[PDB]
């Protein structure tokens, strides 16, 4: 098996606030297929300039997908007062040809932060966490969300620095507010920027910490450790479940600027996944200390047949999504980006 | 399990003292230790959950201070309103059993105040009804506690004397105390003369008083 | 705004079942129930634990005698009480336990408690040999010559069902009144007496009536000396 080190010992876990209007906000994000927006790069082998017709699980081109957003818990001026964070916990997503992740869209701009309507703050880009299950039950209080054994999870750690993913069954805390205890709140994660993001102040384990005080890690398969550079820039995760095993696609670790997806690890999972959840995370911070956040958008994936463009670097630049639409069906049949303008056949 | 005894069963303490009461536990399982307050009438109220926040609610004269295995609360500016009796319970999250405090009762303590003796010997219908109870009352006694003996003919009788105290309020220092003989019709015969005998910590003689059957 | 009361507490034979408590405006299905049990003699221990979503219950002094069943729709939990004792016999108070929060790295500290509305308690006997209530009065034998204050009282004896109320004169003299807690004796009926302070010179120059009321008797003793 692995061993995640000592169990919390914190007698219950940090009450939740979970305030989904707040979080809900208008940020429409279409994958456009122009820019090759989370369509992943063959892995076979690279392919040469003139565009080629390649068929793979893609994202429907103009598909806003779910919005999810992290937010720093309400906090007065002195220290933070309680967590803050949406409904995500409940909701629960079928998982079928896997998801891709923008990272990083709302980055290098200024909004205003969730938790203040007033006050506003530049957006620094935030890393999202998923957990994959292959089957999922109710919570012992009757809430959705809960996860049954080998439940895959994986939560960015030290700001950024590293990511961590282990498949392990979850245990909850007889503690208050963790599933178990009374008044049980929501799954989530919480850090403080002073104690960890600081520099030589950083914790290897301080996410997981934070996670295993609501979930126990019990016989866990293996505990896996990628360290990802945190840049603003936009980037792209992508994860699908296969029979030979999970594969996992960074966008940063080949073509961050680019944003194509080229798979960097390789998970060997041979259960199938069925149902993925987001995890809500929240900040701990002081009110001048907190800062907005990037919203990560999730987009499921589909087999579609994908013309592709390669520059001579052989990056993907632009592509085009045959089945969205009549005039891209034409572009499909001639198997060219651009065609003269002519009467073509329709359903 | 856990053993706790609090070192005092009660604590007779004077009004606007400074006192301490102390409760060891057999060991602290837990740093978060729920002190009780407990006022007949009254629901138990927390003093302190963890004994280095005070409880919401409570006020700052109790502050509870645990060194080693034992716990202390310190009390100052003591009132007999304020006097209750004192449990403290020690709380562990693995352990499902939860610790019971023995209780300390508070008492005011001052100069000591003499006692009155008098006798309330049973009916004609008691007497009917086959039980006769002869009741030496002891009145306006400083300590709640009194000494009372019951001897028939000057003979000493074991489990027929039955002691009752009433209710004493705890700045008034007065407290009554009922010694209620039971005898049979035979055994009442046979008693011919009922003796009540009263001791004080305050009187420095032992004193006894007697009667016999058929004064009024 | 939490409304707690405790109902089923009653008289009971040794080895019966006996069924608790119920709560009103409040969020019962989030909070989980806690039984703690109160007997003359000894402190105040929590009897019974049961969590919000009530699939798992704790049992603490007994091998899981208490079996407690919580319905939030009905907003009541039910504890059953069997092989009931007199020593095990006691009042029992229902209440919600909240642990109070806290923040380990800026020593934030959160009261997230509710003990308001802490249960009143009910309180359950088990008792043998029950008898109908025989109030006898108390003559001093020298009332006169005891003092500048005689003291004259009133035994209750062999009351049926616990409490019993008595009173002088019904109510009409309260001078230097003395209450005695009920003893239980072997027999397993209590014994109490109500004795209250007069003048000698007012005694029998004038003579006190004392009138005992029991509720299950339904029947107002007038004893006259």
């Amino acid at each position: 098996y692995v061993d995640v080190g000592p169990d919390s010992v914190k007698s219950a876990c940090i009450e939740v606030d979970i305030q989904q209007t707040f979080f809900d906000k208008t940020w429409p994000r279409p994958i456009d297929v122009s820019k090759a927006d989370g369509i992943i790069y063959p892995q076979g082998r690279t392919y040469s300039n003139i565009t080629i017709t390649y068929q793979g699980l893609f994202p429907y081109q103009g598909d806003h997908g779910d919005m999810y957003v992290y937010s720093a818990g309400h906090a007065t001026g002195t220290t933070p007062q309680k967590l803050f964070v949406a409904n995500y916990s409940q909701d629960v997503k079928q998982f079928a040809n896997g998801f891709v992740v923008r990272i990083g869209a709302a980055a290098n701009s200024t909004g205003t932060v969730i938790i203040s309507p007033s006050t506003s703050a530049t957006i620094r880009k935030i890393y999202p966490a998923f957990m994959l299950g292959s089957s999922v039950g109710n919570f012992s209080d009757g809430k959705m969300g809960r996860f049954f054994n080998h439940t895959l999870v994986l939560l960015p750690d030290g700001c950024g620095t590293l990511l961590r993913a282990f498949y392990c069954i979850l245990e909850p805390r007889s503690g208050n507010h963790c599933p178990a205890g009374n008044s049980y709140t929501s799954f989530a994660t919480y850090h403080t920027p002073a104690t960890d993001c600081s520099d030589g102040n950083y914790n290897r384990n301080a996410s997981l910490n934070s996670f295993k005080e609501y979930f126990n890690l019990r016989n866990c398969t293996f505990m896996y450790t990628y360290n990802i550079t945190e840049d603003e820039i936009l980037e792209w995760f992508g994860i699908t479940q296969t029979a030979q095993g999970v594969h996992l696609f960074s966008s940063r670790y080949v073509d961050l600027y680019g944003g194509n997806m080229f798979q960097f690890a390789t998970l060997p999972v041979y259960d199938t996944i069925k149902y993925y959840s987001i995890i809500p995370h929240s900040i701990r911070s002081i009110q001048s200390d907190r800062k907005a956040w990037a919203a990560f958008y999730v987009y499921k994936l589909q087999p579609l047949t994908f013309l592709l463009d390669f520059s001579v670097d052989g990056y993907i630049r632009r592509a085009i999504d045959c089945g969205f639409n009549d005039l891209s069906q034409l572009h499909c049949s001639y198997e060219s980006f651009d065609v003269e303008s002519g009467v073509y056949s329709v359903s | 399990d856990i053993q706790m005894t609090q070192t005092p069963a009660s604590l007779s303490a004077s009004v606007g003292d400074r006192v301490t009461i102390t409760c060891r536990a057999s060991q602290n399982i837990s740093s978060y230790l729920n002190w009780y307050q407990q006022k007949p009438g009254k629901a138990p109220k927390v003093l302190i959950y963890d004994t280095s926040r005070l409880q919401s609610g409570v006020p700052s004269r109790f502050s509870g201070s645990a060194s080693g295995t034992d716990f202390t609360l310190t009390i100052s500016s003591l009132q007999p309103e304020d006097f209750a009796t004192y449990y403290c319970q020690q709380s562990c999250t693995t352990l499902r059993c939860w610790t019971f405090g023995q209780g300390t009762k508070l008492e005011i303590k001052r100069t000591v105040a003499a006692p009155s003796v008098f006798i309330f010997p049973p009916s004609d219908e008691q007497l009917k009804s086959g039980t006769a109870s002869v009741v030496c009352l002891l009145n306006n006694f400083y300590p709640r506690e009194a000494k009372v003996q019951w001897k028939v003919d000057n003979a000493l009788q074991s489990g027929n004397s039955q002691e009752s105290v009433t209710e004493q309020d705890s700045k008034d220092s007065t407290y009554s105390l009922s010694s209620t003989l039971t005898l049979s019709k035979a055994d009442y015969e046979k008693h011919k003369v009922y003796a009540c005998e009263v001791t004080h910590q305050g009187l420095s003689s032992p004193v006894t008083k007697s009667f016999n059957r058929g004064e009024c | 705004e939490v409304q707690l009361v405790e109902s089923g507490g009653g008289v009971v034979q040794p080895g019966r079942s006996l069924r608790s408590c119920a709560a009103s405006a409040f969020t019962f299905s989030n909070y989980g129930m806690h039984w703690v049990r109160q007997a003359p003699g000894k402190g105040l221990e929590w009897v019974a634990v049961i969590w919000s979503a009530g699939s798992l219950k704790y049992y603490a002094s007994v091998k899981g005698r208490f079996i407690i069943s919580r319905d939030n729709s009905k907003n009541t939990l039910y504890l059953q009480m069997d092989s009931l004792r007199p020593e095990d016999t006691a009042v029992y108070y229902c209440a919600r336990e909240n642990t109070t929060y806290y923040y380990e790295t800026s020593g934030s500290w959160g009261a997230s408690y509710y003990f308001d509305f802490w249960g009143q308690g009910t309180l359950v006997t088990v008792s043998s040999s029950t008898k109908g209530p025989s109030v006898f009065p108390l003559a001093p034998s020298s009332k006169s010559t005891s003092g500048g204050t005689a003291a004259l009282g009133c035994l209750v004896k062999d009351y049926f069902p616990e409490p019993v109320t008595v009173s002088w004169n019904s109510g009409a003299l309260t001078s230097g009144v003395h209450t005695f807690p009920a003893v239980l004796q072997s027999s397993g009926l209590y014994s109490l007496s109500s004795v209250v302070t007069v003048p000698s010179s007012s005694l029998g120059t004038q003579t006190y009536i004392c009138n005992v009321n029991h509720k299950p008797s339904n029947t107002k003793v007038d004893k006259r000396v």
